[PDB]
């Protein structure tokens, strides 16, 4: 086991992680102290991350009020031990973790059997410090964090020396160098940008005429411009002659930790709000009275919303920072407001603040365990009194928050119960059941959301669970493999709040154009607002559209690694999502994928695209050309390389073969063909030494020269594109393969490559379509006869489809003394997966539902409101109140450019239209589209004017688009351009027909 | 701020403005597939001045603009396949203003890249420029390249030839300017 990650379950959090990070977390034991909310969402994290073993110290007896964020206890188990019940469930997360409990801890030396011990809010002050100056002083790493209500904090102590090997985890900076001068200055190669900053530290390679200096030896970075920077002098090295290529390095940083003690009187801040830097210090304070509260008055935290014990709390905090004047700064007094709100809420447990705290704290363990990531350097406090509702329509008093006997109880103790009523009859759509998904539904389980007689929660998902999925969506078992996201997972909260059940409507259904009969006008009409867990753009951006026609709140966020982000979007105020979309990566240009190549994502590219080509386009071509028996008009209409696909269909059928041994050979001649002979090809075309372009090599820069392939099965890359050639084609003409049976043995493909002959490299409108017309096979004499498409699935390792491209890939870029690269850094770029880890995924979605509260309050101000951008790498926190809307005035008439739109009653006559926007409006129509197609034009002519003008507007797209309209439309979108009573173009809001 | 409009609207209105006779823009015939599709333009493109090798030749092209322009660039190919040194088989084309930089953009500094403040006139004075001045530095592994190096008269004479039957496809529609 010792030294093996299981890569089909662990994948997503590999890209995250690194192997070598993983490494050193399975050889690591974690201890958590206290499991309520905060702990539970510590240890999930963890557990699922993959650390040697979890061991959960809580003893104390389940009450009802526990159950307000720890989803893994029930009603039924009040009475016993926290440990006990939570242990078992823990253990069912990763198979590959155990998870124990200690049943005591009076012998505080137990703590040296463990690697990371993080102390949650059951452990007091006087308790953690011990704790934490034995962890201090044997070396042991200390993470501490509280949630009080709205409010909470995280401590992190690793000790004396503590070494970051990789400080950001983001991928090492490189660039192609033209020249390097005697001082040090390298400059860049045809404008391309380095994108180092000062400090950084770099090594050389393929550097002609410095010799010693390609050897791995590092240069520190003074940036010189965004196209050159310095690295000492280097006239002992040689002198520069052309070519070089750098690589930035990490270099490991050591570092220093103070012990909890030291930092109460003198802490290090990280802070989690730049609009809300003066409450940290505030809080520092604030969080150690409440400690020194709960010691004068016999372990109990301030009364829920009671003046005495605030006013008690204020003195205490003036106290302490007459004892450690440092911590709050000259001539500053103390906020009292802040701290009375603290101990109104000392004893609230919210959903929201617990994920974020809980997935934060998992990250920072994993740091502490593995050397991945700069950890935090060591007080971070946070509040999100933003969230609470105006007092006016929810008053918050003695009164309104007391307990109830309810799981509810301590969201109460903040919120007030009627204000939990209008949680609970709530009715939100949820789209996407994944890993976000996943991390909303426990919320919104623990909220009590749609629980109430007049809510409700629709979730949708179109997917199924795959094994690599259960490293985050931690609803989801490996016995659950195959099964409907939503099913799976509204049944996994209904068992975790019974209050859900019967209450979410879990659909299959993928959302877009084509299921709109399901998701109606009825049907968006009646939520209260829409929630994304959504992968992609196309999704994200339809989604967005139907709550701007609806005029629906949205809240919108999403992942990369260890970077997240929240967006809120709300009806006549703000921006959507579309506005603030990003822009998709770069497409390589057709010169340096088809010719000139530097880069292996430019030789993965190139394999994908030979891959689908081989293996996938032209089966489907075959069997589109036996049943369609016009196939050849519509491909002649088909413009694009049609001379290709009349060839990809007659090399199918002039040569198929019968036997793998067949698939062998032609994927042994493949082999000769794309990486010798097109390789020579290209060579005689522009000859090594072709000096063209100025007087200057031709092969410079970021032009390499290729050298064609001797195949030696002796190869990896070699051997793995004929086996998985061979495979893939067998598959498309159903012959079996012995591979399939038990794995390749060389011995049998070098056999039948042995006594093979290998043709030498020969170097060299109308009729040439109608050749290949009369050489193709008739589709009668071929009965029955199909070729079996190949759909490209990245996540099964059996099928050979990474394995070629890996193949394929490394071959080019042997061709074109590219380094190769391994399966998974293939299976990453060919399979465009998104790196994912669940600390970063819970985080993001706590803050998510902080957003949620002011949705349920209708606040309208855009300053109440928050979007996140979190890095948990840095760690990195930075919110900002969201975009106001575009907006925009025709005729001195004022609008919103996202949200208002022109309503019309019935399915009105285009000329009807114009007129009555002349009259009431003073908008002359130029142009008008409905969805893709244009419909109308001022600077129509005669003829299409007449006939279209005329027309009622169903008739009109029925005209134009030649596509009738369905009867369950209800309403159509129309887009004008139009001038104004001066004859100047302006923009204008669209057109909502109400048929 | 630069494009708030939608992205259909935005092509729409570099339509009226590429199609207006009276703006009179420097030769470009374009206009929609089936009248129908804005997002697939067929354009017709003819040479400017007659020191370039190309002068006086008609060429059909196709254009597909994807549903984020313009933060994304639009597929540009010709409808047939013309012997130029930066045209592949398929009619697609080597061309550094077509593809998108990468990274932080920050001020895109010193030449010819994919932009949102780019216009389409802006493509299409680059696919002329290029033409009338082919781009040795990008070339394309087709014959066209390695004639234009060597430099026989083989590469005018298809040249010559390429225009011929550009002329071909001009009669069909009347007004021919
Ligand atoms: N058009 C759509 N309608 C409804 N749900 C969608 C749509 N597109 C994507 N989704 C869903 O959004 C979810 C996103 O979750 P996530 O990306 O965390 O998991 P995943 O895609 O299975 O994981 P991986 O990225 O590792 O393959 C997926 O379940 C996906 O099927
Ligand atoms: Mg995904």
């Amino acid at each position: 086991a010792a030294g093996e990650i299981d890569e089909s379950l662990y994948s997503r959090q590999l890209y995250v992680l690194g192997k070598e990070a993983m490494l050193k977390m399975q050889t690591s034991n974690v201890l958590i102290l206290g499991l309520k909310g905060l702990g539970v969402e510590i240890a999930k994290n963890v557990v699922l991350a993959g650390v040697k073993s979890m061991t959960v110290f809580d003893p104390e007896p389940v009450q009802l009020a526990d159950l307000s964020t720890q989803f893994f206890l029930t009603e039924k188990d009040i009475g016993q031990k926290r440990g006990d019940v939570t242990r078992a469930k823990l253990a069912e997360l990763n198979a590959y973790v155990p998870v124990n409990v200690l049943d005591s801890l009076d012998d505080v030396t137990q703590l040296s059997q463990f690697q990371v011990v993080v102390a949650t809010d059951t452990v007091s002050l006087e308790d953690k410090v011990k704790i934490n100056e034995f962890c201090h002083s044997s070396g042991i790493r200390f993470i501490s964090s509280e949630t009080r209500g709205l409010f909470g904090n995280t401590f992190v102590d690793l000790g004396d020396e503590f070494t970051v090997l990789d400080p950001t985890g983001e991928e090492p900076r490189t660039g192609m160098v033209s020249d390097i001068e005697p001082d040090g200055t390298v400059t860049m190669l045809d404008d391309n940008r380095h994108g180092l900053e000062d400090g950084n530290f770099v090594r050389f390679s393929e550097v002609e005429g410095l010799d010693k200096l390609n050897d791995g030896t590092l240069f520190k970075v003074e940036v010189l411009g965004p196209f050159a920077f310095r690295i000492g002098s280097v006239k002992e090295y040689g002198e520069y002659k052309k070519g070089g290529i750098f690589t930035e390095v990490k270099v490991p940083r050591k570092i220093s930790f103070k012990s909890l003690k030291q930092q109460l009187s003198n802490p290090e801040f990280v802070f989690s709000d730049f609009a809300k830097f003066d409450r940290a210090a505030q809080l520092h304070l604030g969080f150690q009275a409440l400690h020194q509260f709960a010691v004068r008055h016999n372990g109990e935290l301030p009364r829920t919303m009671n003046d005495e014990d605030a006013n008690e709390l204020i003195k205490l905090v003036t106290d302490l920072s007459v004892q450690q004047p440092e911590v709050l700064g000259e001539g500053v007094d103390v906020n009292e407001d802040l701290i009375k709100e603290l101990s109104y809420q000392a004893r609230g447990d919210i959903p929201g603040v617990v994920a974020f705290f809980g997935g934060l704290v998992a990250q920072e363990v994993l740091k502490a365990c593995s050397g991945k990531f700069t950890p935090l350097k060591q007080f971070m406090y946070f509040d999100s009194l933003e969230s609470l509702p105006d007092p006016k329509n929810f008053p918050r008093n003695e009164k309104t928050t007391q307990p109830v006997n309810s799981r509810y109880d301590n969201q109460i103790a903040v919120f007030g119960l009627d204000f939990q009523k209008k949680i609970a009859n709530s009715k939100v759509f949820l789209v996407g059941s994944g890993a976000i998904g996943c991390e909303m539904l426990k919320n919104w389980a623990l909220l009590g959301l749609g629980s109430g007689s007049d809510g409700y929660i629709v979730v949708t998902d179109n997917d199924s669970i795959e094994k690599s999925n259960l490293n985050r969506q931690f609803l989801f078992r490996p016995k659950d493999v195959g099964k409907n996201k939503s099913e799976v997972a509204a049944e996994a909260v209904c068992a975790m709040n019974p209050d859900l059940k019967g209450k979410i409507n879990a659909k299959i259904d993928k959302v877009g154009p084509e299921t709109e009969e399901i998701f109606n006008d009825s049907f968006w009409e009646s939520l209260d607002f829409v929630t994304n867990a959504l992968d992609n753009v196309d999704a994200r951006t339809y989604v967005d559209r139907r709550c701007v026609f609806y005029r629906k709140p949205l809240l919108e966020s999403g992942t990369l690694g260890t970077k997240g982000n929240t967006q809120v979007i709300i009806p006549r105020l703000t921006e959507s999502y579309s506005s603030s979309r990003d822009p998709p990566e770069k497409s390589i240009p057709l010169c340096t994928l088809r010719s000139f190549p530097n880069k292996i994502d430019h030789t993965i590219a190139w394999a994908k695209s030979l891959f689908q080509g081989y293996f996938t386009d032209s089966a489907e071509n075959v069997n589109m050309y036996l049943t369609q028996p016009n196939f050849v008009e519509q491909t002649l209409k088909q413009s694009g390389d049609v001379k290709g696909v009349l060839e990809s269909i007659s090399d199918s059928l002039s040569s198929k073969p019968h036997n793998f041994e067949d698939c062998i050979k032609w994927a042994r001649l493949e082999f000769e063909k794309k990486f010798n002979h097109d390789i020579k090809q290209l060579l005689f075309n522009f000859p090594k030494d072709a000096k063209t372009s100025n007087g200057e090599p031709f092969w410079s820069g970021a032009k390499r020269a290729p050298t064609p392939l001797e195949f030696d099965i002796y190869n990896n890359d070699h051997f793995h594109f004929v086996v998985a050639g061979a495979s893939l084609r067998a598959y498309n003409y159903g012959i079996k393969s012995d591979d399939s049976n038990s794995k390749p043995n060389v011995d049998e493909y070098k056999s039948v490559i042995d006594h093979m002959i290998i043709p030498e490299f020969t170097p060299n409108g109308s009729d040439e379509i109608d050749q290949l017309v009369s050489s193709l096979p008739d589709p009668s004499t071929l009965a029955g006869f199909k070729l079996e498409p190949v759909d490209f699935e990245k996540d099964d390792d059996t099928n050979h489809h990474i394995e070629f491209i890996t193949a394929c890939s490394n071959c080019r870029a042997q061709n074109y003394f590219i380094e190769t690269a391994d399966r998974q850094k293939t299976k990453f770029i060919a399979g465009r997966i998104i790196p994912a880890i669940a600390t970063t995924t819970s985080l993001v979605t706590g803050l998510v539902n902080l957003e949620l509260y002011k949705l349920i309050d209708n606040k309208t101000d855009i300053e109440q409101y928050k979007n996140g951008f979190v890095n948990l790498a840095l760690p990195f926190f930075g919110f900002s109140e969201p975009i106001a809307s575009p907006k925009g005035e025709y005729n001195n008439k004022k609008y919103d450019k996202i949200w208002d739109r022109f309503d019309i009653k019935g399915d009105i006559k285009l000329s009807d239209l114009i007129e009555h926007f002349e009259k009431d409006e003073g908008l002359e129509i130029t142009m008008l589209s409905y969805g893709v197609s244009l419909l109308y034009a001022s600077f129509f002519p005669p003829k299409k004017l007449k006939e279209r003008l005329n027309l009622p507007i169903t008739q009109l797209v029925k005209l134009v688009t030649k596509k009738d309209i369905p009867a369950h439309v209800s309403t159509m979108i129309l887009e004008i351009c139009a001038d104004d009573k001066e004859g100047e173009d302006v923009e204008v809001p669209f057109i909502t027909i109400h048929l | 701020s630069s494009r708030k409009s939608t992205a259909s609207s935005l092509l729409l209105r570099q339509y009226r403005e590429l199609t207006d006779p009276k703006k009179a823009i420097p030769s470009f015939h374009i206009e929609l597939e089936d009248d129908s599709n804005i997002f697939t333009w067929n354009i017709g493109v003819m040479v400017l001045n007659e020191d370039s090798i190309y002068h006086g030749g008609f060429f059909k092209a196709q254009m597909r603009f994807p549903e984020d322009f313009p933060f994304s660039p639009p597929q540009f190919r010709f409808t047939p396949a013309i012997y130029h040194p930066n045209v592949y088989r398929d009619g697609r084309l080597c061309i550094s203003i077509l593809h998108q930089s990468g990274d932080p953009m920050t001020d895109e500094p010193d030449a010819e890249t994919w932009s949102p403040v780019q216009t389409v006139e802006s493509v299409l004075i680059s696919i002329v420029s290029l033409l009338e001045d082919p781009n040795i530095n990008s070339p394309a592994n087709v014959d066209a390249a390695v004639d234009y190096r060597k430099n026989p008269e083989q590469y005018k004479q298809r040249v010559k030839m390429e225009v011929e039957r550009s002329k071909q496809d001009i009669p069909k529609g009347f007004i021919m300017p």
